[PDB]
């Protein structure tokens, strides 16, 4: 959050219906709300969802950011170079080992 | 497609943008009365004028939004408060005339002065002088000149102004589908859509009379109390058979009354509780008393408060070039950002006010979990009552000693209670007459049974039966002594003090009995009540969804306010009202007049 008014970043709040697992949604289109048609513009029962942060340093704890990183280890079949670091020790010679 | 989804998304979108606006508006009121700068004033003139723009627009837009095809009932009250037809049904000509009248009175009110007789140089802004003399001393002609003048300049200039305002308000809210301006005001307490607990706009007429005629045997003798509590004052200028003059109001409508009492006193040798010398000796501070309150609320199980609360909350007087008034208040900026203001100085009343605001911290964190447009308590009646329950419990010696103001060697007596009841008797008993006068006059005129030209005259047989005040200089439409105060100079109503008075003892008794306590309702404390603490904290989690009887039956089990506690909780006071009057005249006749 920046001081002079964070009108740079933006929020999204709305969609039409439910969504499948594991996909990216970037919908910004007008939503058709009532019996009257929308034709893709705000008007008779119509709505545009997008809004910006507009963050001033005053916003509260619940609306303060919490960066959530979902480390999605999707398990499939590879040798998977990325498994984990391996350690080692020192060797001693001329002994039952 | 139904309009329920449309209107709920509409109210949520209002929540979003109007919460940007109202968040900066709460912060803007906060700044405005903490910074006085011309660009911030220009913000109040211009940027603050951006506030009133959007609400009316969707008030007009949601007016087109319908009520028929809605399941999920919630939206029904929404549009009734968000269509807000009300005054917009009638003509902008009517509303504009009244509004420009309000602007005129606002300007002339901002510019006002009146001052001394025979010496118009040591002039008296109604702040520092002869008015304070009226209360601290008994200066009769002094309060005369003050109150006579403070209408004679204000009231006369706006008398046709104010009269046209009131009559045309009658016209509008006769056309409002309501009965008059005050039923337009009455539109607060309506509730329905749950079976069994409806409240109408005509049934409220009779029941409060009945509770007031459950006041009246107390009240007519409460009437016979102040009447009698004014006996030892003046033998030569007030005949015992006479009506008492108008300039004993206490205020510009008698909003506070404790004036002739310490002269009438039967036993006043003992001084009040004064520990100021001890504070000077020890020099405690509001920071120390702040964690004192924190750990007292811990003793009933209450947590601390976050960083953003007080990194903008200034707790000390700024002085220098930043001019800020010292009226403490409890504030809220919204969206998990809550802030408070006070001035700091060592006072028991300041400590009690700090406790007032922390009890309020929990007690209006009560309704911070509701959707934005509904964040309130069950109804608006519990508010001024559950606000001061704990503070008035602290007024008793128990908590005031628990905070350490007194040493342990003090033994307990019932004489302390007898003279505390006596002190409340010479202090607080003054306002209820005028309170219920405005309340009942309001309900009749709001149904239409009392006129405006004979307002004073019909309010004379009344007030000679209410609290005893009559003009020695009778008021026709020219001379002028109602509007010398800003409150009813701006036309409000008076139910809340009755609600507080009868509701507070009901809450104390119910908390006592669910906590399994027994005793009188002056001695019915809520301290050390953890097993009802999760009830007391649940007493503060209601919402605004249900009629009041459901909320009562849940929180306490008694669906209605009880006035048997009025007639038998005064059974000791109503008797001390008699016991103090057992050797005094019970009555004071009412036929002589000063000017004849």
């Amino acid at each position: 959050s920046k001081v002079g008014g964070n009108y740079n970043y933006l929020f999204r709040l709305f969609r039409k219906s439910n969504l499948k697992p594991f996909e990216r949604d970037i919908s910004t289109e007008i939503y058709q709300a009532g019996s009257t048609p929308c034709n893709g513009v705000e008007g008779f029962n119509c709505y545009f969802p997008l809004q910006s942060y507009g963050f001033q340093p005053t916003n509260g704890v619940g609306y303060q950011p919490y960066r959530v990183v979902v480390l999605s280890f999707e398990l499939l079949h590879a040798p998977a170079t990325v498994c984990g670091p391996k350690k080692s020790t020192n060797l001693v010679k001329n002994k039952c080992v | 497609s139904t309009t329920e989804d449309l209107a709920k998304t509409f109210l949520e979108k209002f929540n979003y943008e109007a919460e940007e606006l109202s968040y900066q508006n709460s912060l803007a009121s906060w700044n405005y009365n903490t910074n006085i700068t011309d660009e911030n004033i220009q913000k109040m003139n211009i940027a603050g004028a951006k506030w009133s723009a959007f609400y009316e627009e969707e008030s007009q837009h949601a007016k087109t939004y319908p009520l028929e095809e809605i399941q999920d009932p919630i939206i029904k009250r929404q549009l009734r408060a968000l269509q807000q037809s009300g005054s917009s049904v009638l003509s902008a000509d009517k509303r504009e005339r009244l509004n420009t009248i309000l602007n005129a009175m606002s300007t002339i009110y901002s510019t006002g002065k009146a001052c001394n007789p025979n010496n118009p140089q040591e002039c008296l802004l109604l702040e520092p002088g002869l008015d304070d003399i009226m209360e601290n001393s008994k200066d009769y002609n002094e309060r005369l000149w003050a109150w006579e003048g403070w209408r004679s300049e204000v009231g006369k200039q706006l008398r046709p102004l104010y009269e046209e305002y009131v009559a045309l308000k009658n016209e509008m809210a006769r056309a409002n589908n309501y009965e008059d301006y005050g039923d337009y005001w009455r539109g607060d307490y309506e509730e329905e859509w749950a079976d069994g607990y409806n409240y109408s706009r005509n049934q409220l007429i009779e029941d409060v009379e009945h509770t007031f005629t459950q006041i009246k045997p107390l009240y007519e003798h409460l009437h016979a109390y102040v009447r009698a509590k004014l006996m030892d004052a003046y033998p030569s200028r007030i005949s015992p058979t006479g009506c008492l003059p108008a300039h004993l109001l206490g205020d510009m409508w008698g909003r506070f009354w404790t004036n002739l009492y310490p002269l009438m006193v039967p036993f006043g040798q003992k001084p009040n509780i004064d520990v100021t010398d001890a504070m000077v000796n020890q020099s405690w501070d509001a920071r120390r008393i702040f964690k004192e309150a924190e750990k007292f609320f811990v003793s009933v199980g209450l947590p601390n408060m976050t960083e953003g609360f007080w990194q903008n909350s200034m707790l000390t007087e700024p002085g220098d070039n930043r001019k800020v008034v010292c009226h403490p208040t409890a504030w809220d900026l919204g969206k998990h950002d809550f802030r408070i203001k006070m001035c700091t100085k060592v006072t028991m009343d300041d400590f009690l006010t700090a406790h007032h605001e922390m009890g309020h911290i929990q007690y209006d964190m009560a309704y911070a979990a509701q959707p934005f447009l509904l964040r309130n308590g069950a109804n608006e009646g519990f508010h001024e009552a559950v606000g001061e329950i704990m503070s008035l419990s602290a007024a008793t010696p128990n908590h005031l000693k628990n905070i350490g103001l007194l040493p342990p060697d003090f033994s307990e007596d019932s004489e302390t209670d007898i003279n505390f009841l006596l002190k409340q008797a010479l202090t607080i008993v003054g306002t209820l007459p005028f309170t219920y006068m405005l309340e009942k006059w309001r309900w009749m005129v709001f149904k239409g049974e009392i006129p405006k030209e004979q307002w004073m005259q019909k309010w004379w047989e009344m007030k000679r039966d209410i609290v005893g005040v009559v003009e020695p200089l009778p008021h026709d439409e020219t001379y002028c002594d109602p509007a010398a105060l800003f409150h009813v100079a701006n036309d409000y109503s008076f139910i809340r003090y009755y609600t507080r008075t009868i509701y507070q003892f009901q809450f104390q008794e119910a908390l006592c009995q669910i906590a399994k306590h027994e005793g009188p309702l002056y001695k019915c404390d809520i301290s050390n009540s953890r097993e009802a603490g999760q009830k007391l904290h649940e007493m503060l989690s209601l919402g605004r969804s249900k009629p009041w009887t459901f909320a009562l039956e849940r929180v306490v089990g008694a669906k209605t306010m009880d006035v048997r506690p009025l007639l038998n909780y005064f059974e000791p006071l109503f008797t001390w009202l008699k016991e103090q009057n057992r050797n005094s005249f019970v009555g004071w006749n009412t036929d002589w007049s000063p000017y004849a």
